[PDB]
């Protein structure tokens, strides 16, 4: 079906910036809102951000995270954005989208550093 | 015709294994000695020590230069001309699955040879059939259970392509599979998840959760699940290191020094009493013999005792063999279940009360049924 | 002297004797096989089925019309030279206790005899003194396990008269038990009551409870007691059947059928491999093997290898043994010591910590001693 | 030491009756209050039915002579007295004190029955 992920929306930007990552989801078939978002550091041990489930209602933060990290749900393009607020410096890792169609599937395709 | 004398020496190497399940059956059953945690201690230690050191006792000493070639191609026929009809049924019948392909195949094809095999037919044949019996515990051991691993690996690992990759699974480049996992048959949650590439191309990697695909890949999957349960297994290296001893202590005449020798010996000692002791503890922890029904048991001993022995009539005439071989051949095929083909089916649920019944439903009917046709072959 | 060969028939009998005990305290404390419920239930079978059906193929084969009587004499006044100056002692001292008459009687004069003494001292002197050793085993298990038993009875039923009848017990005139209990030591709540008569006769009734006497009557409750703990043991079984079929199969050549030979021998085959299986899970379940401190136990491997080996040197020497009877004698008594004392020191609580060291750290040094005995008396 | 029990209070009487039953201690140690009463019928499994222990707080009675059988300790004649009050039929069975000098001491002499 030639499915394709695009993400976006990665720069440089100090501490206490604003940024808006994007997740353009396309070429799938009838897709369930489960779609998410966390880091890589090159260490190991990765850490979950958030999440933008079935309804709307509970969202799954962190601990450090919770209160400032806005997600938002767009059904008509097919894209979940993350807006990020107070961006600590502790951001330098790479950050993508895991849209779940029964298996997860993801890109990597980030420019996300904060100085 | 025989007489009455050869009926004492086969009941001389048989009562004596049916006193060590009858004793172990009554201490759970009837006096109650034994709690089912207790008995689980038991059966574990019988799977893991006793029974891989007696079948290293028997393939050490057997000889692989003086095999009898031609009563060893008659047992390896038996197992093609089955495994092809099988093959034409679940590709031209509508209702063929690969849940009974493995079925019917353990039922009609698989016997009890190690425990119950080589002292039954010694009693009724003599020493020179307990040396034939040898020659198909190393044909099953290294060929035939090996197969059937690779049958029950190919059926869980497309399930779990079929279930979750259902309209994208032709774009698949490679899977890996990180080594936490040892089985992928749904008792751990699975978690996969998948690479998107520039021109849809998609890298699949099963990992462990926390709260069609070509044949280049589907074939380096399954070689890598094999290989993970084929090392945690105590029957390949109870054949790993039995054959390659026996190919060298036959040829340069090496005889094997008496503190290893006796090293051994003092627990494949414990292997044909306690082997038996422990499979009528496990038919004291069933909740019925016939766990299957009344019509899925008749179909579990007209495979086993009819279509097994009307199988190699057909494939040890159409080779070669007459007289004894003939009768040796088509008595070794209706022997009751072994334990194995069950071991496997209850893992991965491929019908484990049909096998279940098989073995244990097998021994109690098992010697009047081979006693009918040592007297009917003999007239 | 000795030769080196001899070196080797001694190591090719006792090497595979440690090699089934390290494989099992291994798979406990080194690779975490066995649940410790899972080898509750291996101890269990060893201590029914696999010894108890080892000692009767030793007895049964026995001749007990030409046992080498001479022999026997020195071995039963060890244990009357050892059993009598423990009565000058808690006779005559202050401090003397019945906790330490039975400790020092069971460390200094009872060893393993029957799994690891007649394999070893049948590769170091030849088959002859394999067949004096089954009559010590026969000796033990008939008197010196009952006398014991005794003891033990005698102990506990003096503690619960003492304490609940302690000025008052001059009077009681019989002392009924109800079947419900089979040991009075502490273990159920054991609620006592009295009658009392119209001239100051009192009839006690030892009951379950829900939430000095005449010795025409100390007598009556211990055989009471005993026989209760004797019908409910498998090594009176083996004893009993074990010497009434030698005194039959030796007089008329009565030669026991092959049905029931092999009935028997394919549990007893078990014998000697399991019994060192359970010895080493044993050694694995135990905090640190030596549980009692340094001082409590250099005491008890000196009692065990000094002063046995030092009052069957004297009580050989005074009845008439020369040559190799008297070598025989003296390296039999620097076996480590038997399993059973441990069993009833465990359920009486008469040091069982003592007697868990002599047993583990027993057996581990067992082999530098009693070759160090064989070369010094070969010389 | 010569012990020695004396029971008395037996004697034949009808459904709504009083007795009062007697158990005389004497020629003893340092006694203990754990002296009892209970029936044994010529069936078996007993029963047992009050208690004059050690504070007088609690007094184990059984579910149907709750309150209605009145107990009483008298250290001084060293004689415990249990007071039967609406004296069912079901009484036949004989009636005997269980004084507990450690090992519990009992008599036999009675005549329970109520008609
Ligand atoms: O009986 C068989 O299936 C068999 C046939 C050929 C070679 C080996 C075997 C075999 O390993 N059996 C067993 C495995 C585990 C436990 C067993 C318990 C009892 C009997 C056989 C057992
Ligand atoms: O070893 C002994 O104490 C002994 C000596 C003479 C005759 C019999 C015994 C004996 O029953 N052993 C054992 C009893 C129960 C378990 C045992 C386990 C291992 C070894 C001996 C055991």
């Amino acid at each position: 079906s030639q499915v394709q992920l695009v993400e976006s929306g990665g720069g440089l930007v100090q501490a206490g910036g604003s940024l808006r990552l994007s997740c353009a989801a396309s070429g799938f078939p009838v897709n369930i809102s489960w779609m998410e978002w966390y880091r890589q550091v090159p260490g190991k041990e990765r850490e979950w951000v958030a999440a933008i489930q079935s309804t709307g209602s509970y969202t799954w933060y962190a601990d450090s995270v919770k209160g400032r990290f806005t997600i938002s749900r767009d059904n008509a393009k097919n894209t979940v954005y993350l807006q990020m607020n107070s961006l600590k410096p502790e951001d330098t890792a790479v950050y993508y989208c895991r849209v779940k169609v029964g298996a997860y599937y993801r890109g990597q395709g980030t420019q996300v550093t904060v100085s | 015709m025989i007489t009455a004398a050869d009926f004492y020496h086969v009941m001389t190497a048989m009562v004596p294994l049916y006193v060590a399940m009858i004793l172990a059956y009554g201490s759970v059953k009837w006096w109650k000695i034994f709690t089912p945690d207790q008995c689980s201690g038991i059966n574990r230690f019988v799977a893991l020590f006793a029974v891989p050191l007696l079948s290293f006792h028997f393939i050490a000493a057997n000889n692989p230069y003086a095999m009898n070639l031609r009563f060893l191609a008659a047992d390896s026929l038996q197992k093609v001309i089955v495994l092809s009809l099988l093959f034409l049924w679940c590709k031209l019948s509508r209702n063929g699955s690969l849940d009974w392909t493995i079925t019917l195949f353990s039922l009609s094809t698989l016997p009890n040879t190690l425990v119950m095999g080589i002292p039954l037919l010694k009693g009724m044949y003599g020493n020179f059939s307990g040396d034939l019996m040898v020659q198909i515990v190393v044909l099953q051991c290294i060929i035939w259970y090996t197969l059937m691993l690779f049958l029950f690996e190919y059926r869980g690992a497309k399930l779990l392509i079929s279930e979750q990759f259902p309209d994208t699974a032709g774009s698949i480049v490679s899977i890996h599979v990180d080594s936490d996992i040892m089985s992928l048959d749904g008792r751990q949650p699975l978690e996969t998840e998948a690479e998107i590439k520039e021109d849809g191309k998609l890298h699949v990697t099963v990992r462990r959760s926390n709260a069609m695909p070509p044949t280049s890949v589907m074939t380096r999957l399954i070689l890598i699940m094999v290989w993970r349960k084929l090392i945690r297994n105590p029957n390949s290296y109870s054949s790993l290191f039995g054959i390659t001893w026996s190919l060298i202590s036959f040829k340069w005449n090496i005889e094997m020094p008496a503190l290893i020798a006796k090293s051994i010996s003092i627990l494949s000692d414990a292997g044909l009493g306690m082997a038996m002791f422990s499979l009528g503890l496990f038919m004291a922890l069933n909740p019925r013999i016939i766990a299957c029904g009344n019509r899925r048991a008749a179909f579990a001993a007209a495979m086993r005792f009819v279509v097994g022995p009307a199988v190699m009539l057909v494939a040890s005439y159409a080779v070669g063999l007459r007289g004894v071989l003939l009768h040796v051949a088509i008595i070794q095929a209706a022997l009751p279940q072994g334990i194995v083909p069950f071991v496997f089916a209850k893992e991965y649920n491929v019908h484990p009360d049909i096998l279940s019944t098989a073995v244990i439903f097998g021994m109690l009917i098992a010697l009047p049924i081979t006693l009918l046709y040592y007297i009917l072959l003999g007239l």
